[PDB]
């Protein structure tokens, strides 16, 4: 049994980017995605409607610039055997700190923590817990980085194994990487 | 009084050890996604343009249409119509791109600001697009600014500084001060970044209890907590101007939050103090977790000088003293639920950042754990 989750965030349409990269839209076809977890900063209803055309279950958290202030600050969604924590990450002091995120993984009692304010992609296992920072799909700028690479994560969950396919657009080519995670 | 110490953190080594090794995919390998009053005419024109012009252009007729549409805004204009008009004008603005001619783009934006003054969302989009323009100039000239574009990026930052106060939204104002300050601080405009941060701090004491959200009045406590957390995370990179005391903006924000009018039935102020512990502990390290391209943050500016580290430690001790005072007042208030909640949060903070090797902080942590378990 395969469950597909699209980990996305920091689109910043149209505050910092007009749209997603050209190739990503071609790759993201409707029907192949079951859940969509967004770290936030879509900033418009248009990106939310675009996500609604890609899957049925669409969980979005509040960014630091999202227009809809009713999106939850943090969320816990159970897909397969895995509980996943979703938060934008700008609450975290400092941004992207390991301990400051382990605190959230303790609070939520959660298996995967997704947080993406720092637009650089990351994926690390700390204290037998999985942390994914999917980066910015549109490559939106931040003061923290010089060369932002558009990226998004796609988790295939089956029983206890999550295979994470990470899509990054370098130059004009979409590289994909495989990350293996197994819950003890 | 229990002092504080910072657990040494080697962010490079920690990330290197805990990072998951990904195996790249070659072609063939499987990845899942492998195959005047007649505003109606103005709306009709703008809809056609936004729906059937998908490439940027290098205006006057569309500008006149937008002026006619925007001039209809008065005291009798509803919020829904203002939202629609702002959407249409932003759709017009998005497609006007002068490419590598940055100066003409900024001229277009200043003209737009002088033309669409009433509709706030257009102004927000203009600030965001000017910030994008400055960052795009940085990206094109690869950080190594030329003498010519230094003035241009300073002009963009000044445009943000003068335009943000014209907004009415309190939290939009705070977040745009913070973001525009970060944008300025990515282009070696230290003095204007400090002004942006000071403006945000000075504007913090104005946020009320109830804020408008989709037409409904909701408490602003959680939103203020989020903004203050964002600001504290931002202050890690900000250089300290030598003409002031150490951690000047951090201390100013702490004073502001100390004097802020918090609700009597509220304990979020102590939560924010618990958060300040995080920022100080991170700021006390040898090299900071994240940096700007060429701005000497306090990590290299002070170089971890014993005086600066001691000042950070003393500020940590003061914040902890405040938190412990509130905890004791909670015990005297007999509402033990909030006491246990804050004790859990504080113990978690100490475990996250505090140097547990030190006996004095360890005893405080053990006492906090036992206090939390003493009342479920």
């Amino acid at each position: 049994g395969h469950r597909l989750v699209l980990v996305l965030g920091d689109l910043h349409i149209p505050h910092r980017c007009n749209s997603l990269p050209a190739k990503f839209k071609k790759l993201l076809v409707p029907g192949k995605i079951q859940h969509i977890l967004c770290t936030g900063n879509l900033c418009t209803k248009e990106s939310y409607d675009y996500l609604k055309t890609l899957a049925g279950d669409v969980h979005i958290v509040r960014g630091d610039f999202d227009e809809n202030l009713n999106y939850p600050e943090q969320k816990v969604v159970t897909v397969g055997q895995f509980k996943i924590g979703l938060i934008h990450g700008h609450q975290v002091i400092p941004w992207g700190d390991m301990a400051s995120l382990a605190l959230l993984q303790r609070q939520f009692d959660v298996d995967i923590l997704i947080s993406g304010h720092t637009h650089k992609f990351e994926a690390f296992e700390h204290e037998n817990k999985f942390y994914i920072n999917p980066g910015s799909a549109t490559g939106a700028y931040n003061a923290l980085e010089t060369n932002i690479i558009p990226s998004f994560v796609l988790m295939d969950i089956q029983a206890s194994t999550v295979v994470t396919y990470v899509y990054q657009l370098i130059g004009d080519d979409v590289k994909v990487e495989r990350i293996e995670y197994k819950k003890p | 009084v229990f002092p504080w110490h910072s657990r040494n953190r080697n962010y490079k080594a920690e990330f290197a050890s805990c990072r998951l090794e990904a195996v790249p995919l070659e072609f063939g390998d499987y990845h899942p996604l492998k195959p005047s009053v007649r505003v109606e005419v103005c709306k009709c024109i703008m809809d056609a343009f936004i729906k059937h012009q998908q490439e940027p252009t290098k205006l006057n007729a569309l500008l006149h249409v937008c002026k006619t549409m925007h001039d209809s805004v008065n005291a009798l204009t509803l919020e829904d119509e203002k939202r629609m008009l702002s959407y249409l004008i932003n759709g017009f603005i998005k497609m006007v791109s002068f490419g590598r001619d940055f100066e003409q783009q900024l001229s277009f934006y200043v003209e737009s600001r002088s033309m669409f003054c009433n509709l706030e969302p257009v102004l927000v989009q203009l600030i965001h697009s000017v910030n994008r323009l400055a960052m795009e100039t940085r990206k094109v000239m690869k950080g190594n600014h030329s003498r010519k574009t230094a003035a241009f990026v300073r002009a963009c930052v000044a445009y943000c500084f003068i335009t943000i106060p014209s907004l009415a939204g309190i939290f939009t104002r705070l977040n745009l001060y913070l973001h525009s300050g970060q944008v300025a601080l990515a282009n070696q405009c230290l003095s204007q970044a400090d002004a942006f941060f000071k403006a945000a701090i000075s504007l913090v004491p104005e946020v009320p209890k109830m804020i408008n959200i989709d037409g409904k009045m909701r408490p602003s406590e959680s939103f203020l907590l989020e903004f203050l957390c964002n600001f504290f995370s931002t202050l890690l990179i900000v250089p300290d101007h030598p003409e002031h005391g150490v951690l000047f903006l951090v201390r100013e924000l702490l004073n502001v939050i100390q004097d802020y009018t918090w609700e009597d039935n509220s304990d979020e102020k102590i939560r924010i103090y618990t958060c300040v512990l995080h920022l100080l502990s991170a700021m006390s390290q040898e090299t900071y977790l994240y940096h700007i391209d060429k701005v000497d943050s306090n990590d290299s500016l002070y170089g971890g000088d014993s005086k600066f580290l001691a000042e950070n430690n003393k500020l940590c001790e003061t914040v902890m003293a405040q938190i412990l005072e509130h905890l004791k007042t909670l015990a005297k208030d007999e509402a033990l639920k909030r006491q246990s909640s804050l004790g859990l949060s504080f113990f978690n903070s100490i475990l996250a950042h505090g140097d547990l090797r030190n006996n004095k902080l360890n005893q405080l942590s053990v006492n906090l754990w036992h206090l939390a378990q003493r009342h479920g």
